[PDB]
């Protein structure tokens, strides 16, 4: 098999900039390389084929180069559309292995998480379960750490997290942590705090609520 | 005509076995009637021996079968058959390559007969038609498939291969021989007249067109020759006598004799002579190869598709000298304009076929 | 125009088998080799195999030898792929692409999910508590994907974050937040609408302020 | 394609024996599956006879084996096989020499289409591409190796063998038949247009280029003919029936019968029919020769390397009419300028090959 090694795993830049993705072949593949653009959820689209030739719709700002084992895609004068997924594929033989991919994200100014903790709903408590939700919306960078403390003691068992894709409007990220307990264990305690650590500040932005 | 070229592209497990299940132009279709007659005569004799003959008559039949069986020898049949069938196959392919194609004249007439006006168009179209007419005339003389489509010279006219004036001129020329050569003369005269009218620049270009015409005439002559000069009748009769002598011997010699009498060679009674019937398909089918190709312009499954050739040539001929006269696509720079050593791509399935250049046996491969 | 229309999403139990389609249109079916690509989140695109529409010659990837099967229907201009002995890892997005020295046309995709969980309706729980107050809905214990969450039947769109569902004991759970000015709430009634086509469930839970 | 020419350069001790150890395009690779099926059927029958059949059934099998063995006769198989394989081998080489090479047109276009300006360059490059296109079009029609690389006319365009305008002009010409002849017409028209623009001096030089084109067209026609006109199916079936009839007989006839029964010819039981298996490789391998070469444009190991030829021709073609147009090395006096009878040197290893001139058989060698 021919191994396709793509780099960087993800590049962050702002509109107007010029980036360069790189695919390297395990062995000589002449000019048999294609570049695809894939936006989350949609099916990939052909950008460059035969290592240099641009396809129909592709705008002049896209250009490919290389041959043998070293190839590179270059997107000069970025645009809002140009943000998303990018991968390569060799076309010399079978199987035509694909590259690892590259996530092209927008770069902006750092931002703090708007923490909002919510207590278990009454409809859920009567159902026999209790779930404490904690949102952390519109921040940057993507990096973040959420910790739960039930009555001061740290809580790690029962927590389920979920992050979002960089927002296409404000270029910020978001995540939501959910601590789930049994209606029995939930009413045996008072305070449910949700501590959040970020690069926007040294002190964790904590938001809690008390059963009192 | 019965093209299986794509089936036998690779030498796989059942490349040839698969072909035993095909009927069109097959050994079964050509041997059907003959095989049945053989089958019948055999089992008829077999029942007469088993159920009719007396103990004393059976002893004579057994002695007669031993006599006949000693003369069913293929080695002389293989000799004469192989040679005869080789001769037939030789003429078979020679006759195919003698079917004239317009393409070489077509290329010259299309580019060297000047004029983008109705006359230049009529001139080029009429020149090609004189070629196609020289062919259609000879094809309907040698091919029964074509003749049954153009049984009379009126069919040729009504089909649009000859104009009624041409037919009038045709009749006006009094000759007792086949006039297939007439259009070939008209062409040379019309090509010269075209040159005198300034539609053909030089004589170099005119002679070049006249040469390709003469070549087409030689093609028609070859077709006439193979149709006229049959393979000598005596040779054909010899090979059928030899083949039939063998099957005559087998009819009696290959009978299953009494197992009890313990004749050397006849220890087992199978009632059905499997291998003798397999020998019949072999030799009767081998004779059918010659039987079918001795006249490749007939109506056999594997006989040439002469009527389709006529249609294709008509369409392509006129199209190349009319719609394509001095009509080219837009000249562009090729995709490899600045690439001295192009590396055309390969599909996923064909990349194994991108090989390094073969330099010669003497060079060290390093 | 070239268009590759694949079958809908599928849901099967481990060990069973599935057969998805891909109907091509806008080009000569038999003159282009059809490929199949597997797309799993976090992993790179895997090449399953290819098929020659003309002679139905298949060329699979050694890694999919016993898992995938290819064939076509020249009459209907559709290609098929069959996956056997399905496991949890055979769950992914499957594409069909046309080859012309490159993959210039892909299908929308067929999402395959393998689990032993039956269709379950979603339980919509409201989430209620300084200039802009943040609210939300909690959709827990449903299956299978997906669910449509809208606020006020779609009218309230801006300022909403519907987080990707997660798997919690063979059942999906997701959150959805919305931020509106404190002046508009509880002044203006706000209610989230959860649509679960898999069970034909349409629940609307108005988030009433805490009592 | 599987070239061993350098190995068999000299007739040494193991010139041919060495080739028995090669797998690529070998008899083993082509016979593998068939041989295993034969092996199996044989030993299967062998065990049924040794372990299953009763004393009475064994006597029938022994009588059946003597019957089958008397019909495993190679002489008729050798006759039809030799003839058939000879026909296949004949067509095989004819098809190779029918693969068009640009070199003859290449030489004329490079030197006789004037102009060291971009147009002269575009003119020469476009002329060659019309030739290579005439070839690629026919090759993808007759070669499965090529077709799988150019399954659609779009592949031809994207590969840089045809421009999108040419493809537009191609489609514009309405014809139900194979258009491989189109580029060949464009060429003649473009060559004439080039002459009218003053880029080709005389008509003598123009006709010379048109002739080499027509030759290339005749090459493409030969390829079409061999692809269209398969060897008659009945003939192919005959030789497979004959071969299989033999192996059917061997399957039972060549069984090792009871040594105790002392049948004449069956005194020794070796369990494995060494010479019968060696006969299988002989005849089944001999049939595989025809099986592989009956379509030399397939994907067999020994089938022609048509895709490499396309690549080589593309590179060399354009290079000779572009970078090499009126581009020569510096004329120098040759090393033998003042030497009327040059004596070129020999390496140490090749001095034995410096021979005196052969004047004729009649002259006394003194
Ligand atoms: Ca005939
Ligand atoms: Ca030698
Ligand atoms: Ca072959
Ligand atoms: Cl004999
Ligand atoms: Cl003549
Ligand atoms: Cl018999
Ligand atoms: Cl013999
Ligand atoms: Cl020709
Ligand atoms: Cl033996
Ligand atoms: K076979
Ligand atoms: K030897």
């Amino acid at each position: 098999d021919i191994q396709m090694t793509q780099s960087p795993a993800s590049l962050s830049a702002s509109v107007g900039e010029t980036v360069t993705i790189t695919c390297r072949a395990s062995e000589n593949i002449y000019s048999y390389l294609t570049w695809y653009q894939q936006k989350q959820g949609k099916s990939p689209q052909l950008l460059v084929y035969n290592a240099k030739t641009l396809t129909e719709g592709v705008p002049s700002r896209f250009s490919g180069s290389g041959s043998g084992t070293q190839f590179s895609l270059k997107i000069n004068s970025l645009q809002p559309e140009d943000f998303g997924g990018y991968f390569c594929q060799h076309h010399y033989g079978t199987p035509p292995t694909f590259g690892g991919g590259t996530k092209l994200e927008v770069k902006r100014a750092d931002a703090a998480p708007t923490v909002s903790i919510f207590p278990p709903s009454s409809e859920q408590l009567t159902s026999g379960g209790a779930s404490v939700v904690c949102f952390l919306n519109n921040f940057y960078p993507k990096d973040i750490n959420v910790k739960w403390k039930i009555d001061g003691s740290e809580r790690q068992n029962g927590v389920l997290n979920s992050w979002t894709d960089q927002d296409s409007k404000d270029s910020t990220y978001s995540m939501s942590s959910t601590l789930t307990l049994t209606k029995d264990e939930y009413e045996r305690h008072n305070s449910y705090t949700c501590e959040a650590t970020h690069k926007t500040s040294t002190s964790p932005i904590v938001k809690s609520f008390n059963r009192n | 005509t019965v093209t299986y070229t794509n089936r036998v592209a690779d030498a796989r497990l059942g490349t040839f076995s698969q072909l035993l299940l095909q009927w069109k132009g097959s050994i079964y279709k050509l041997l059907y009637s003959e095989f049945l007659i053989f089958i019948s005569l055999y089992f008829a004799i077999s029942l007469v021996y088993r159920l009719i003959l007396s103990e004393s008559q059976r002893l004579m039949f057994e002695k007669l079968a031993l006599y006949c069986n000693s003369y069913a020898e293929l080695a002389p049949v293989s000799a004469v058959l192989g040679a005869y069938v080789s001769l037939v196959v030789s003429r078979w392919w020679a006759q195919y390559e003698s079917i004239p194609w317009p393409d070489r004249i077509m290329n010259l007439v299309s580019c060297n007969v000047d004029g983008e006006d109705e006359y230049g168009r009529l001139l080029r179209r009429t020149l090609m038609r004189y070629s196609n007419l020289c062919s259609v005339l000879i094809l309907r003389s040698v091919s029964t498939a074509v003749y049954k489509r153009f049984p009379s010279m009126e069919h040729v006219v009504r089909a649009g291969l000859m104009t009624p004036e041409e037919h009038k001129k045709f009749e006006s020329l009094n000759s007792p021989h086949n006039k297939f050569w007439i259009p070939c003369v008209w062409f040379s005269n019309l090509a010269v007249k075209a040159r005198n009218e300034g539609r053909i620049r030089d004589s170099v270009l005119l002679q070049g067109i006249l040469n390709e015409l003469n070549t087409l005439r030689s093609q028609c002559g070859r077709l006439y020759g193979y149709d006229w000069i049959s393979i000598p009748l005596v040779y054909t009769q010899v090979v059928t006598v030899a083949v039939y002598s063998f099957f005559l011997a087998c009819l009696i010699g290959r009978q299953f004799l009494d197992p009890e009498k313990a004749y050397p060679g006849h220890e087992l009674d199978l009632f059905v002579p499997v291998f003798t019937f397999l020998q019949f398909f072999f030799y009767a089918g081998w004779l059918k190869v010659a039987e079918q190709l001795i006249n490749p312009f007939g109506e056999d499954d594997d006989d040439f598709e002469t009527n389709w050739l006529i249609d294709r040539n008509l369409q392509v001929s006129l199209m190349a000298v009319d719609e394509m006269h001095q009509d080219l696509p837009i000249l562009e720079k090729d995709l490899y304009w600045n690439e001295p050593d192009p590396q055309p791509p390969y599909t996923a399935a064909t990349a194994e076929y991108k090989r390094p250049s073969f330099l010669g046996s003497t060079f060290d491969i390093s | 125009q070239v268009q590759l229309q694949q079958s809908g999403p599928e849901l099967v139990r481990p060990g069973a088998s599935v057969k998805m389609s891909c109907k091509a249109s806008g080009y000569t079916f038999t003159n282009y080799w059809m490929h199949w690509v597997k797309q799993r989140p976090g992993q790179a695109l895997e090449w399953i195999g290819m098929i020659d529409p003309s002679k139905s010659e298949t060329t699979l990837n050694q890694k999919f030898r016993g898992k995938a099967t290819l064939n076509v229907d020249k009459s209907s201009n559709t290609a098929y792929m069959q996956l056997s002995s399905l496991t949890s890892e055979d769950s992914a997005v499957y594409y069909c692409a046309r080859e012309v020295y490159y993959f210039d046309y892909w299908g929308q995709g067929t999402t395959l999910t393998v689990s032993s969980a039956k269709t379950t309706p979603p339980s919509v729980y409201p989430l209620a508590p300084n200039s802009m107050v943040t609210l939300g809905c909690l959709v827990k214990g449903y299956f299978p994907e997906p669910v449509t969450v809208t606020w006020n039947s779609g009218s309230l769109s801006s300022g909403v974050h519907t987080f990707p569902a997660v798997l919690q004991s063979d059942l999906y759970t997701l959150s959805s937040s919305v931020t509106v000015p404190s002046s508009s709430w509880p002044s203006e009634t706000v209610t989230c609408n959860v649509a679960h086509p898999a069970s034909s469930t349409k629940v609307d839970k108005k988030i009433v302020p805490r009592d």
